[PDB]
């Protein structure tokens, strides 16, 4: 015994709190997290077959990203967009999206969380790679005018930068007019991570 | 010709800062005792949170201990008994500082919700409930300490502090000066005064009345994450990324000691003294924490026995323990 | 049965 | 606002049953173990029974066992005891009494309004049960109890309530130094091993009443006889 | 009456120096695997999980295997009858079941894990608790199964058998310790409910688990899933073909009415393989778990 | 412009201020150090009799 009458009363909230505690991390656990990247933080949830989606945007934060992005080590995947039209814009921001990519593609942190890749402006991009040549942005490109030619060596330039090719993997794809591909193949890609820390988290893999 | 004014008043204070130093700690301690080996055990663990560790603070019966976590929780633990008093969950998940009242009952979290949220724990409903939310900051909160019962400052990742009256909300004033992101900040023992460490590599020592800088030190030449005050109040230590330590005088407004290994290269998280400011307790990246002999600069001992980087520690009031709480989702307290 | 055919143990 | 209001009470036979209810509203019920607390019509407080949060724990005094039955629902906050085979004796007016358990609380804070029901161990003395007092003068009211109330935590679990004409009970000191929210400062507490005391300084005409001593170390709880002041 | 006298060293020098050295080299595999294992995750406090908690509960059980089994059943079949006393034919007989069934019954709670964290990828993972209760429960059901081999056995006095103490005309007689049974049809009914719950059982579970494990994976095929359906083949074909000829063996004894001499043969000759199959089946294992489970490798 | 001006004021008040030795500072470290030194439980262990966390 060596227990007053209110002593054990004590243990048993503190028992009950740490049954809340459990329920409420088994419950959390349920879910995937991915973080965008292309006042404080913005948050955005969506459920897609039976798997609760929660994207983190870290946009508007004046402050460097050294200090805060460990924070989120832990997501499932990160999810980087980049649009095809910036290849001419300068405020040359092409080349300064390929070095965010290859920044965050090589942090310590993002050593093994994959990247699924969405490129945006398509419909702009095609109407305006007849106007802006390609060689303005890629001096040694060595191609014809096709903007299907010219998405796909952008889409090779961009996966390149892959120096983890073990461990993380790079999915990509392309905007499209249904929402329902694009979040079906995030959907796949999450899938797929998830199946393969499991695999490592065992014996085998 | 202001930036050669500038020039100028930088060199002149460097002249009477040389002029000033006349001998070193090394020199006029060399002839005490070491303190020895230090062995310090593991006597409670705390295991109930999910997530890692993010922030802890003592309270002044040294025996309730709250604690904040990234899976938006924060707990209030009983020292003695490892029992779990309260369990409060935050808005915003993504939480990197807490503090607790000194009179216990508010406590208060923030994170990179540029809020600090204040919570009371004396209810006559019985459970605990949000008394406050002090917004105003643009950037992500460092760190807070409850300088009053209805006082609170506060310090940002938009370079600035602020000292905020709970009842009216509003901050009453605002220190500014610091060039990067302000990390921690340390509260003197009269209250009378603080000091604040940012990204620019330099501490800042303010004035709560007036709410002026009095005194700038610029030793380190990394960002520093850690900053603590001797027991005296008459001087005050700091961690940076550099893997050094560095114990500055206010009275002398200079540096007076370095704490260094070649073996150690991880950035330091976290600093705290002992009860008498003999022992010097700095948490590293890596997973085991250091204690140095804060007169000699000399290696005390290690606590270890840590799965990941240990995130926030601290001691208590009557130097009885020292807890400690890692990425690994588990506090230790040690004796 | 029962004669000694050097049955060993079964396992 | 904290309510608690009991209901379910009258004149029974008998041999008979009965149900008694107490609603909660203003507070966490959830959070709270419950307590029974009986009172004769001339007489002192006894309890009854105990159900703790989530129905982890229930404890029932020797007299009332296997015939009473307490039990809660904490989705309409009520509380309710089923009692069977009532007797002459069974007679009392029944209080709704709310206590939290956790490091640096205050049980039995709050009391009900009490439901009168008519049908037709360590030990604490109150030292007297009578004293005429008059306005401004220090006042001391002093128990004692058979066992020694010192735990090895060193916690003394020793209640002071008081009992106005027609009123509830109320909490004046818990754990025998600790002052209750909302009770004026010159209330004290003070004891040593079985003996104890409460101080009362300048006085006025609110603290007529009745003054009982409790204990909580053991749960068969004791209430002392009760000391009235004039 | 035709009495049979048989040398105290049944066997000739080649062929005993033969099951010697056949012998020697799986136990020495079993005891270096076993112990390098437990060495291995006992040094590392990290590795905790609940799949290294079986893992370190299998090379246990083999390595009570590779010590209670292969020189007591050498030393058997090398010096005729049975010399130890019928206190200690009941104890072996307890212990070299329980160390087999335990080592059997690891595998699959191993493969269950792996098929529920493969298949199943967002279900929660088994926790501590609950892995240690299923390593009480396996052992429960081991002493369940084989309290009766400890319950019947007795060593019994030959009268038709003799040894001579190879000197001095010493004319000792055999002691015989064997399973005694009221009824041939009670040994037989013991022998298959052993071979069910021993080898059918495990062997269906196992299988059936790896393939669905292996239609999982497959639904171009990279050469880590490869590695791993080839491996998951090795298990499951090594479980089967090391543990069929000793089964074959003993339920051929129990079932089908052979004349002497080839029961003889069989009981001499052929026995002594289906042992080292069965016993270097056990000992295997700690290396293909500690060899090709990339934790291990680091 | 405005900027650089609250700079060399901040710089310049910063400047005009007191200091004392060294020698002074490191003293005064030490006789704190010295003085409070025996109320220390993690310098000097306490016994385990008197010991909360044991």
């Amino acid at each position: 015994c060596t227990l007053s009458a209110e002593d054990k009363a004590a243990v048993e909230r503190s028992k009950m709190i740490d049954r809340n505690l459990r329920e409420d991390g088994e419950k959390a656990a349920r879910e995937v997290k991915l973080l965008l990247l292309g006042t404080g933080i913005v948050e955005t949830h969506f459920t897609f077959k039976d798997l609760h989606f929660k994207m983190f945007d870290v946009g508007g934060q004046r402050s460097e990203r050294k200090k805060w992005i460990h924070c989120f080590e832990g997501v499932t995947a990160i999810i980087f967009c980049v649009a095809l039209s910036d290849y001419d814009l300068v405020l040359n921001r092409m080349h300064e999206s390929m070095k965010l990519f290859d920044s965050i593609c090589n942090n310590k942190w993002f050593t093994d969380t994959s990247i699924i890749l969405f490129l945006n402006k398509k419909d702009l991009f095609e109407e305006k790679i007849k106007k802006s040549p390609l060689t303005i942005c890629y001096p040694e490109y060595a191609g014809s005018n096709t903007y299907e030619e010219a998405a796909a060596y952008i889409q090779c330039q961009f996966e390149d930068l892959n120096k983890r090719k073990d461990t993380k993997e790079i999915y990509t794809h392309f905007t499209c007019a249904t929402d329902t591909k694009n979040v079906q193949f995030v959907f796949d890609a999450v899938t797929d991570v998830i199946i393969k820390n499991n695999l490592k988290d065992c014996g085998l893999f | 010709q202001l930036r050669q004014e500038a020039e100028q008043l930088k060199n002149q204070i460097r002249d009477a800062r040389k002029a000033c130093a006349d001998a070193t700690l090394s020199q006029i301690t060399n002839n005490i005792d070491p303190v020895g080996r230090i062995q310090m055990r593991t006597r409670r663990t705390l295991r109930g949170h999910l997530a890692k560790i993010y922030a802890m603070h003592w309270g002044t019966d040294s025996r309730l201990l709250v604690s904040a976590s990234q899976d938006g929780k924060l707990i209030i633990w009983d020292s003695y008994t490892t029992n779990k008093v309260h369990a409060i969950p935050l808005r915003s998940s993504w939480v990197m500082t807490c503090a607790y009242a000194p009179s216990g009952n508010y406590v208060a979290c923030g994170g990179l919700d540029n809020i600090c949220s204040i919570y009371n724990l004396k209810t006559r409903e019985g459970n605990v409930r949000v008394s406050r939310e002090l917004a105003g900051h643009t950037g992500y909160l460092s760190c807070c300490r409850f300088l009053d019962d209805n006082q609170i400052v506060t310090s940002s990742g938009d370079t600035t502090c602020a000292l905020w009256d709970i009842e009216t909300g509003q901050q009453t004033t605002t220190f500014t000066g610091h060039t990067g992101d302000v990390m921690s900040l340390s509260l003197a023992p009269d209250t009378r005064l603080f000091v604040s460490g940012a990204c620019d590599a330099s501490a800042k020592l303010w004035d709560v009345r007036e709410g002026m800088c009095r005194q700038t030190f610029t030793g380190h030449e990394s960002d520093i994450n850690a900053i603590c005050f001797f027991p005296n109040g008459n001087a005050f230590a700091t961690g940076s990324d550099d893997a050094t330590c560095r114990l500055f005088d206010l009275r002398a407004d200079q540096e007076l000691m370095t704490y260094s290994h070649d073996n150690i290269i991880c950035g330091i998280t976290s600093v705290s003294f002992s009860k008498s400011g003999r022992l010097l307790l700095a948490g590293y990246d890596d997973f085991n924490c250091n204690v140095w002999d804060a007169l000699k600069a000399d290696r005390a001992g290690v606590l270890a026995g840590h799965d990941n980087r240990v995130s926030c520690l601290g001691v208590t009031d009557d130097g009885m323990a020292v807890a400690t709480g890692s990425w690994d989702s588990f506090l230790k307290i040690w004796n | 049965s029962q004669a000694f055919l050097f049955q060993p143990q079964r396992f | 606002d904290v309510q608690l209001v009991e209901s379910g009470g009258g004149l029974v036979q008998p041999g008979g049953s009965r149900k008694l209810s107490c609603s909660a509203s203003g507070f966490a019920f959830s959070s709270f173990g419950m307590h029974w607390v009986r009172q004769a019509p001339e007489k002192g407080l006894e309890w009854v029974a105990y159900i703790s949060s989530g129905s982890g724990t229930i404890y029932y005094a020797d007299t009332v066992k296997g015939r009473f039955t307490i039990s809660r629902d904490d989705p309409k906050n009520t509380l309710f005891l089923q009692m069977t085979s009532l007797r002459s004796e069974d007679t009392a007016m029944y209080y709704c009494v709310r206590s939290i358990y956790y490091y640096g609380s205050s049980p039995f804070d709050f009391w009900g309004q009490g439901t009168t029901l008519t049908v037709s161990d360590i030990v604490m003395t109150q030292a007297t049960s009578s004293v005429p007092v008059t306005p401004g003068e220090s006042v001391s009211i002093s128990c004692r109890s058979s066992k020694s109330l010192l735990h090895s935590n060193g916690n003394t679990y020793l209640y002071w309530f008081l009992q106005r004409p027609g009123q509830s009970p109320q909490l004046l000191i818990y754990r025998m130094s600790n002052l209750a929210s909302g009770v004026p400062d010159r209330f004290s507490g003070s004891g040593s091993g079985t003996a104890f005391t409460l101080t009362i300084s300048r006085l006025e005409a609110e603290d007529v009443g009745v003054y009982y001593c409790m204990q909580h170390l053991e749960y068969p709880l004791t209430f002392g006889a009760g000391t009235k002041l004039e | 009456i035709n009495i049979t006298y048989v040398n105290y060293y049944l066997h000739q020098p080649q062929v005993a120096a033969i099951f010697i050295i056949s012998y020697f080299l799986i136990f020495f595999l079993c005891m270096m695997g076993n112990t390098v294992v437990c060495f291995i995750v006992m040094r590392n406090k990290h590795m905790h999980t609940v799949t290294n908690l079986f893992i370190l509960n299998l090379a246990i059980s083999d390595l009570l295997v590779g010590i209670f089994c292969m020189p007591i059943t050498l030393l058997d079949n090398i010096i005729a009858g049975w010399p130890f006393g019928n206190t200690m034919c009941k104890i072996s007989g307890l212990v070299q079941g329980i160390s087999v069934a335990a080592s059997v019954f690891t595998l699959v709670a191993i493969a269950v894990d792996r098929f529920q964290c493969v298949v199943y990828p967002f279900k929660p993972k088994l926790t501590i608790k609950t892995a240690f209760v299923i390593i009480m429960i396996i052992w429960v059901l081991a002493i369940t199964i084989m309290s009766p081999s400890a319950v019947m056995l007795h060593v019994q006095e030959e009268k038709y058998y003799r040894v001579r103490l190879n000197s001095q005309n010493k004319t000792s007689p055999v002691y015989w310790c064997r399973e005694d049974w009221p009824n041939q049809e009670m040994r037989k009914i013991y022998t298959t409910v052993l071979f069910a719950n021993i080898y059918l059982a495990p062997l269906s579970l196992i299988v059936i688990m790896y393939g669905r494990i292996g239609i999982s994976l497959f639904r171009v095929v990279s050469r880590k899933k490869q590695k791993i359906i080839k491996m998951l083949l090795i298990v499951a074909l090594l479980f089967i073909l090391s543990w069929l000829p000793l089964w074959t063996l003993m339920m051929l004894s129990d079932y089908a009415d052979l004349s002497p001499n080839e029961l003889q043969i069989i009981n001499i000759y052929i026995y002594p393989f289906a042992h080292w199959l069965a016993f270097g089946n056990s000992s295997v294992n700690p290396i293909i778990y500690g060899f090709f489970n990339e934790n291990f490798r680091r | 412009i405005a900027q650089a001006r609250k700079l060399v004021e901040q710089l310049k008040m910063e400047a005009n201020i007191d200091r004392i030795k060294v020698s002074k500072a490191a003293a005064d470290l030490m006789a704190y150090c010295e003085a409070h030194a025996k109320e220390d439980p993690l310098l000097t262990p306490v016994p385990a009799s008197e010991n909360p966390f044991r």
